[PDB]
């Protein structure tokens, strides 16, 4: 049903100039706050910049504003992110996340799939695991931690967990540190407080190995953490 | 007050627009509340609930008959009651009547205007010809009742006296009724329609700028 | 004619309702009002901290 | 044969009328003429949530309470954040003319209905990310002019056609037709049990019902005019309803009678909407005069007014935890007050 | 003294309130209505109590650079609450002349239209004595006197009374036409509001052209600063008779 494809990519001399396109099928694509977010080839993923429903807020990461633009197409229903001055390090996979925002929402929800891109004080969150070598059937935890406090006036701690298999686009596994997002088993639990965050999954099945990424949504930017691995 | 709960005061204000703009939209087209009783003739008036819309000179009427105690205080806004009344018949006239004065007298209709459709004129005019059917076996007044054929004439006017007689007690002014009558094959009814929704309008707005 | 005889049906069927007295009942009522007299935020005056509604 | 059934009839209701005469020993007032009195109650308006363009006719509160939903008369059923008055949604209706809505208790589904009679079922949690109608109920053959989830496939609708209906939401067809009122069903009320609900209608007439038997149990009589709404007691074992008479009544379950009669002699005009309080001290009479009355359901005395509406009060409702209340209105302007 | 200005500033916040206790007040006319009763809110609680102090004292007390802005400010409010006025009785007759057609004709991103075209001209009109269009000012700052530079008068003047004035009764006297043709009491209503505007405003605006242009038919003082003081009298006044 949802389906976010992605056009562009492919190699890009230093300081030229890109625009990628991602076409939205299957959903109110005008209602849906948008994300670009880039991983690198060998390292977790980032925030590169989200645009409001209706174009009426845009934000950018500090690496490339000022370098970047984001548009919307609502009649056509694409997303388009306008990139010059393309600097060897923006060389990365570039993913359009979907992130509707109202009571009880989930954001990050979908995402899109990848584009290849080659080019020729911010809340930083901490994950100590590296590589977590675990059997199935086992119960394992993933711990991570954040510079400030997560938790807000209001009661709700914007922590988020993605999960990324070998080769295939993150999806959200736990949303707001508690509560756990559609499609996935219940298997997996969040818990924790400021600061200090555990993700607990209990009897380990297959296609269960691959990255976890917690990620800060307090303010913006929106900084991943290193990201921990399951493996066999 | 962070971004998870400001993105959510966009989309409150992008929900604001769109209502505005709905609400701007239907503000443009009259609502009208079609009444009447079977065989009324009120299915040709004009050429679950049922709703029907018109556009004559670039406004758009919106008529709706339901098929009355309860609901019709959810109507309690609409611009004119268009009354449809059949005149052929006389044994249930006194019904018809009946049936105008509950609406007439509603506490939920206190301050709609009635554009009141003596419908099938033709067929009393051939009943009151014929002379089979008298008016006044049904109403002992019609005997003493005369014009301000004539004999159509005089039924009709009675027939307006009694309804507008009707109407005229305890209104206070702040509604009238407007009867016309209609053929079956009269296509000058949105015409009819049109002249009483701008007078209503008019005198609205004549009763909002505090004049008369 | 089958209406009237639901009707007398169901009035027999109401008929054996067994009825409590009607002060058992409103002492019930009292003691589940007075039971929870300490969760109505209503009753009593709500502290504005713990008001969500400022 | 007609004259003999008449006359058993008349004698059942006159043993039955005995029966409950039996059973009324002492009253209401007389128990708690010793109980502590509320004394004063003064709720303020803590949001106002604007934004309808015309008249409110029906609002539901959510399980969580923080979340409810409105229904106007302009095609829009909103869903609010009562936290932030923030637009959760904003529904577009296929008819304009709608007179009841509801709250699944899991959150993912609303339902609404009126002169369409249809019951359109709304499901809010979609991938699409916009709210699409999940089913029409059809089968009614007037207004409906209340209803309230059970499950998220089971409704109870109450239509002007003076039959209520458990559906199958799953499937869209009536799995029990509940027969026997004289008038049109202008409200329903579930007991929190969710085994039996409660309908009263315009002949004066609340009748309460099984939902799994699928027959009416009891019926209360009382009233001098139409009944318009009508609420649960949070026991289970009472419930009060508001008539256009001016006056709300307090009946018990098993007392099968009217206990307390909420009236003044001043009030004169109908009351629109009814509900309770967590703990039921307080029973919040919403009249058509543009405000709404507090009762102490214990004392039959009002506790305090509940003034800002400019419009006729249409619905009213109070959060599951019992931290506030929203009271809608006819001037398109509902309000929350704790 | 005060007390005519406090009871016109609390007739102007009441109906402000007034204007957003109640939904009822989403059509283009109550904009305008609100529009007015912003505009004589800000005059009085701006330059009333100035005024005050200025005649009771008998000199300036804030300075020539803090008075004459108080020239400026009074003048754009007046203006202000003029045009209000004049777009008041121009929403009336289209909405009388073209009853049903008047939703498709005063719509919103058109009277909004007219609202700030209405303050944009004020705002125009009032900077006048600040662009140098202003008599040269006296050295002693503790009198401080208002600008009768020829060419200010007149554009002042006109463009803030007659073209307005001339606007106001065209259009009521068409809805005067109008209401009579569909049938004493709008006559009355019309009179009072007609009269109330003309017999408040033209004094003053013909008090001080004639000074102006014509030194030999100056008037004297006091009726000077009963003209000046009947614009405060009219903004007072415009609250209590507009919404009734
Ligand atoms: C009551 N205040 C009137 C104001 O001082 C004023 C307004 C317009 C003018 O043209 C003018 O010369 C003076």
């Amino acid at each position: 049903d949802v389906q976010l494809v992605e056009s562009g990519g492919g190699l890009v001399q230093p300081g030229g100039s890109r625009k990628l396109s991602c076409s939205a099928s299957g959903f109110a694509f005008s209602s849906f706050g948008m994300h670009w977010v880039r991983q690198a080839p060998e390292k977790g993923l980032e925030w590169v910049a989200y645009i409001s429903s209706g174009s009426g807020t845009i934000y950018y990461a500090d690496t490339v504003k000022g370098r970047f633009t984001i548009s919307r197409d609502d009649p056509k229903n694409t997303l388009f992110l306008q990139m010059t001055s393309l600097r060897s390090e923006d060389t990365a996979m570039y993913y359009c996340v979907r992130s509707i925002y109202y009571y009880g929402s989930s954001p990050f929800d979908f995402w899109g799939q990848g584009t290849t891109l080659t080019v020729s004080s911010d809340i930083v969150m901490t994950q100590a695991t590296s590589s977590v070598p675990v059997t199935p059937g086992e119960s394992v935890s993933i711990s991570c931690r954040s510079s400030k406090s997560l938790l807000h006036s209001n009661g709700n701690t914007y922590l988020y967990w993605f999960l990324q298999r070998p080769g295939q686009s993150p999806q959200l596994l736990i949303y707001r540190m508690s509560n756990l997002a559609s499609g996935v088993p219940d298997r997996f639990s969040g818990s924790g407080s400021g600061t200090a965050f555990t993700l607990t999954i209990s009897r380990l099945e297959a296609e269960d190995v691959g990255v976890y990424y917690c990620m800060q949504h307090l303010e913006y930017p929106l900084t991943f953490g290193a990201g921990t691995k399951l493996e066999l | 007050v962070s971004a998870e709960d400001k993105a959510a005061a966009e989309r409150s204000k992008m929900i604001d627009k769109n209502l505005r703009e709905d609400g701007e939209k239907a503000r443009r087209t009259l609502r009208l509340l079609l009444l009447g009783a079977d065989n009324s003739g009120k299915s040709t008036i004009v050429k679950g609930i049922f709703e029907t819309k018109f556009q004559v000179d670039k406004v758009n009427f919106h008529m709706f008959d339901v098929g009355r105690r309860k609901w019709i205080q959810c109507f309690n806004d609409v611009t004119a009651i268009i009354f449809v009344v059949d005149s052929s018949d006389y044994n249930r006239l006194q019904e018809a009547l009946n049936d105008f004065k509950s609406i007439w007298n509603n506490r939920w209709l206190r301050t709609i205007s009635v554009i009141l459709f003596l419908n099938k004129q033709d067929l009393l005019a051939e009943k009151v010809l014929a002379g089979k059917s008298k008016i006044e076996d049904y109403f002992p007044e019609f005997a003493r009742y005369t014009t301000p054929d004539p004999r159509v004439t005089r039924a009709k006017y009675f027939i307006r006296k009694e309804f507008v007689d009707i109407s005229t007690a305890s209104g206070d002014g702040r509604h009238i009724c407007y009867p016309h009558f209609t053929c079956a094959v009269d296509t000058e009814n949105a015409r009819r329609i049109f002249n009483d929704c701008k007078d209503i309008i008019l005198q609205m707005n004549l009763r909002e700028y505090n004049l008369v | 004619i089958a209406q009237a005889r639901k009707l007398v049906e169901q009035l027999k069927m109401e008929a054996n309702i067994d009825r409590i007295k009607v002060s058992k009942a409103a002492a019930d009522l009292m003691a589940y009002c007075e039971a929870h007299a300490k969760e109505d935020p209503l009753l009593t005056p709500v502290p504005a901290s713990e008001n969500p509604f400022r | 044969e007609l004259d003999q059934l008449r006359q058993e009839a008349e004698q059942l209701k006159n043993q039955i009328r005995d029966a409950r005469k039996a059973c009324a020993d002492a009253t209401l007032s007389q128990i708690t003429n010793n109980i502590d009195p509320v004394g004063r109650i003064q709720m303020r308006t803590r949001r106002t949530l604007r934004g309808h363009l015309a008249k409110i006719y029906a609002m539901h509160w959510g399980t969580d309470s923080r979340l409810l939903v409105s229904a106007s008369q302009d095609g829009k059923l909103i869903i609010w954040d009562s936290y932030t008055t923030n637009k959760v949604h904003a529904i577009p209706l296929r008819s304009s003319w709608v007179m009841t809505c509801a709250y699944a208790p899991s959150g993912n589904y609303v339902a609404c209905g009126g002169l369409d009679n249809i019951c359109s079922i709304y499901n809010l949690k979609t991938r699409e990310g916009n709210v699409r109608v999940s089913r029409e109920l059809a089968g009614h053959t007037g207004y409906l002019s209340c209803c309230r989830f059970l499950d998220d496939n089971q409704i109870v609708t109450s239509s002007g056609d003076t039959t209520c209906a458990l559906w199958d939401i799953e499937t869209g067809q009536q799995t029990t037709t509940f027969t026997g009122h004289t008038g049109d069903v202008m409200s329903l009320s579930l007991a929190p049990d969710t085994r039996l609900f409660v309908s009263g209608a315009c002949d004066a007439s609340a009748k309460l019902w099984d939902v799994r038997e699928g027959m009416c149990r009891q019926t209360f009589t009382g009233h001098e005019s139409d009944i318009n709404a009508i609420c649960f007691f949070p026991n289970g074992n009472a419930f009060a309803t508001g008539s256009d008479d001016a006056t709300c009544r307090l009946f018990d379950l098993r007392a099968d009678q009217e206990l307390m009669t909420y009236s003044h002699d001043n009030i004169i005009c109908g009351i629109t909407s009814v509900s309770f309080s967590k703990s039921g001290r307080l029973l919040l009479a919403g009249y058509d005069d543009f405000n709404c009355n507090v009762w102490d359901a214990l004392k039959a005395d009002r506790a305090g007014v509940l003034a800002g509406h400019d419009n006729r009060v249409s619905c009213l409702g109070v959060t599951d935890d019992g931290m506030a209340v929203a009271t809608g209105s006819w001037d398109s302007f509902l309000k929350i007050w704790n | 003294l005060g007390g005519l200005i406090l009871f016109g500033v609390l007739g102007n916040i009441l109906v402000i309130l007034s204007v957003a206790c109640h939904r009822h007040l989403h059509s283009v006319t109550h904009y305008y209505i609100v529009n007015l009763a912003v505009a004589d809110l800000l005059l009085t609680s701006t330059v009333l109590p100035f005024s005050a102090i200025f005649e009771v004292l008998g000199y300036w007390a804030f300075g020539r650079v803090f008075c004459n802005i108080w020239a400026a400010v009074d003048v754009l409010c007046c203006t202000a609450s003029i045009m209000g006025l004049c777009i008041i009785s121009i929403d009336r007759y289209i909405g009388v002349s073209y009853p049903l057609r008047y939703p498709t004709i005063v719509t919103q991103r058109r009277g909004l239209m007219a609202l700030l075209c209405v303050w944009a001209l004020s705002l125009v009109i009032s900077i006048g004595p600040l662009f140098g269009w202003r008599q040269p000012a006296p050295e002693d700052e503790t009198i401080c006197q208002i600008n009768e530079e020829p060419g200010y008068v007149l554009f002042s003047a006109l463009g803030s009374f007659y073209l307005p004035l001339a606007i106001i009764l065209v259009m009521y006297c068409r809805v005067y036409v109008v209401a009579k043709r569909e049938s004493k009491k709008a006559a009355k209503t019309l009179g009072i509001v007609v009269g109330c505007f003309v017999l408040c405003w033209l004094p003053f605006f013909l008090v001080m052209p004639i000074g102006s242009f014509f030194p030999d038919f100056k008037p004297s003082e006091t009726v000077f600063k009963i003209v000046f003081w009947l614009g405060y009298l009219n903004s007072c006044i415009n609250p209590i008779i507009y919404p009734c």
